[PDB]
């Protein structure tokens, strides 16, 4: 019954870059591994992160203005924010470790390379693990499953 | 999205092959997927997700690997209030909302902000919101009480034998997909997945509309766990697949049919064509390799062409006008392949667009339907050929105003275009046959299209030891202003080069071009 090959025991935190943007994060345990990977991408696609955070805030609006206020009514109304706060405490402290971490990259790739974020997406920082949770339950729950177009019965194009 | 699992026995030597193969907007800001690779002392994955999520939806390691796919899993009911005195009638008497008084900020041009009210008003059923022509609808979403998404994923991918991926995926955190599993070990799974209301009655077109919210007899309270769902492990054909077709003919031989589960989990619709060509192409194709499995992921049959021109040419051949002629010897010469030079595909769309709607589903032109059993040579055949051929005459005139003639190059037309970088485009539409899919925008003035969705991110993986990997990112690995990590793959996804996925520290440290330490202290 061969054995797969022997893991990698990472030694040092580290992101090895490839030539086209891959990270390779590297990381001595699960935390620092998962805040690696928020740094990651936060250096590929910040500002877009950024800007969806926010919206899972419910904050598009306060943001950003009018062009994000029908999802903004849409996930207060379905009380996506606040649910949110409940799930990230509601995570198991190892995992909820994790989610922390991931932001704390996050804010840390902001903090140590400011010129790589958008004026308009400064204000959302600091990011927390439950501004994680809530894009993710957005996502899932309020695109995916529950779409506002099917709702409000805006029903048309597959986008 | 396309996925396909293949057990050792169907391969040449002995290892499992997985294929990642979403298919979403090259826009859209949270369909946006990132690859990347994870290792720590305990666990590895590599692989793709979307934009924000802390786990790889898309992974694989040494171990194993899983894809997904939309599966559309019906898991909200909208429902239609009657009101009444100020509440809802329900049950035959009148019930009052629950209301809160909320609020939030609304920024001004001049940088402002203003406080602006917002009522939430609540049934027993959920949420209330008023459509623009005044139907008041309550949302009610299941799930809401599964806190675990993220971790379930986390938990599937570093999952360390198919049991425990199994008693992840059944905790029922994530609440929709079609999900493919394979490993080193050679086990196949294909698994319906999400969180789906229990009901008593009711088919799935009757719980995707509006729901009357007068009763509760339509409202459910708890939901199936997984072992009421579609599932496939090991079947006797060798593989499994899904390509958002509905889960009926997930392997081949199938082992099950919809009589077996409630009929409100998924549609009885016919399968795309592109689905029909997933079924085949891994059921009549035996001692794979990974370069032919990766070969087949290429597939670009005009499927449609080869059920239609049959009955269409020599219909069109009869009629007197000579444009109509000639498009027609055309098509005929045609090899029915979506290949850059070809001379007659775009006409050929301009007419399915016509014969079967714009999204080219439609079934109402054909001459024999669509049956579950012949799921992969029907439907076929046009049923009125005279009103196929007046089809073809608009649709002469609808491809010379769009791209200048009737046999304009295909990949003349259709390009990729990111940034600086302009190649030619090759594969189609899914619902016309093509497996590998580019959803082609309607031309500019020039007659110059590209896609809107289709292959983003494509992974082929064979769990040998160590494991052999190839992928590309259509629209690449960033799209930070300024980053040259864009448009830097567009090119050799136009020549169908893939780039070896690097997972062995070794090949690591020969690629790396940046290397960024870091250190966390929470």
């Amino acid at each position: 019954p061969q054995a797969p090959i022997a893991a990698y025991k990472p030694r040092s935190n580290e992101i090895l870059w490839d030539g086209y943007g891959v990270p390779h994060i590297y990381g001595v345990d699960a935390p620092s591994a998962f805040y690696g990977y928020g740094w990651a991408q936060a250096r590929s696609h910040g500002d877009n992160i950024l800007r969806l955070y926010g919206e899972a805030r419910g904050k598009g609006a306060e943001y950003w203005g009018p062009d994000y206020e029908q999802t903004t009514v849409w996930l207060l109304t379905n009380g996506v924010p606040e649910r949110a706060q409940q799930w990230y405490a509601q995570q198991s402290p190892d995992f909820r470790a994790n989610l922390d971490a991931f932001a704390a990259g996050i804010n840390a790739y902001a903090q140590q390379n400011p010129d790589d974020i958008s004026p308009d997406v400064r204000q959302v920082l600091p990011v927390s693990g439950a501004d994680v949770v809530a894009h993710a339950h957005r996502l899932m729950n309020f695109l995916y499953v529950a779409s506002p177009g099917r709702t409000l019965g805006e029903g048309d194009p597959p986008d | 999205c396309n996925s396909w699992a293949v057990a050792p026995g169907k391969t040449a030597n002995g290892n499992a092959l997985l294929l990642q193969n979403p298919h979403l907007s090259w826009t859209t800001d949270y369909f946006t997927y990132y690859e990347a690779h994870l290792v720590t002392p305990d666990f590895e994955i590599y692989g793709a997700t979307q934009i924000g999520l802390p786990v790889i939806r898309f992974a694989f390691n040494q171990r194993m690997g899983i894809t997904n796919t939309v599966n559309g899993m019906v898991g909200a009911t909208n429902y239609r209030l009657t009101l009444q005195d100020g509440g809802y009638l329900y049950d035959g008497q009148v019930r009052p909302f629950e209301r809160r008084q909320a609020s939030y900020r609304l920024r001004q041009a001049d940088g402002t902000t203003v406080d602006k009210p917002l009522e939430i008003r609540s049934s027993v059923h959920g949420p209330v919101f008023e459509r623009a022509d005044g139907t008041a609808v309550a949302v009610r979403v299941a799930g809401l009480d599964r806190p675990g998404m993220l971790e379930q994923y986390f938990d599937m991918i570093t999952a360390d034998s198919f049991d425990d991926y199994e008693a992840a995926l059944a905790r029922m955190q994530v609440p929709t997909f079609n999900i493919v599993y394979a490993d080193r070990e050679g086990t196949i799974n294909y698994s319906f997945n999400g969180v789906a209301p229990k009901r008593a009655e009711g088919d799935i077109a009757f719980w995707q509309g509006l729901v009357p919210g007068d009763s509760s007899r339509y409202l459910w309270t708890e939901t199936h766990p997984l072992d009421d769902l579609p599932r496939v492990t090991n079947p006797p054909g060798g593989f499994v697949q899904n390509s958002n077709d509905p889960p009926w003919t997930p392997t081949w031989p199938v082992t099950y049919t919809p009589k077996d589960f409630p009929s409100y989990l998924a549609p009885q619709t016919p399968h795309s064509l592109r689905a029909q060509q997933s079924v085949r192409l891994m059921s009549e194709n035996d001692d794979l390799t990974l370069e032919r499995f990766m070969a087949l992921q290429l597939s670009h049959r005009a499927v449609m062409a080869d059920r239609t021109l049959p009955d269409l040419i020599p219909a069109a051949l009869i009629d007197p006008d000579p444009e109509v002629q000639a498009a027609a010897r055309l098509l005929a010469a045609w090899d029915r392949e979506f290949t850059s030079d070809s001379r007659a595909a775009l006409l050929f769309e301009e007419w399915a667009r016509l014969f079967a709607g714009q999204n080219f589903a439609g079934q109402a032109g054909f001459a024999t339907p669509w049956s579950l059993d012949k799921p992969v040579s029907t439907p076929y055949g046009v049923r009125d050929p005279k009103a196929a051929v007046d089809q073809l005459r608009t649709a002469i005139a609808n491809t010379k105003r769009k791209y200048g003639a009737i046999d304009r190059p295909f990949g003349d037309a259709s390009r990729m275009i990111l940034n600086d970088v302009n190649v030619p485009g090759a594969a189609g539409y899914g619902n016309l046959g093509s497996f590998r899919v580019f959803t082609w925008s309607d031309p500019d003035e020039n007659g110059v299209r590209t896609p809107v969705h289709g292959e983003t991110w494509v992974a082929m993986i064979e769990f040998s030891t160590p494991v052999r990997a190839y992928g590309l990112m259509s629209y690449g690995n960033s799209r930070q202003p300024g980053t040259t990590h864009y448009s830097d793959q567009i090119e050799r996804v136009s020549r169908a080069d893939f780039r070896e996925l690097l997972l062995r520290r070794e090949q690591v440290e020969a690629a790396v071009q940046e290397r960024t330490p870091f250190n966390f202290k929470p």
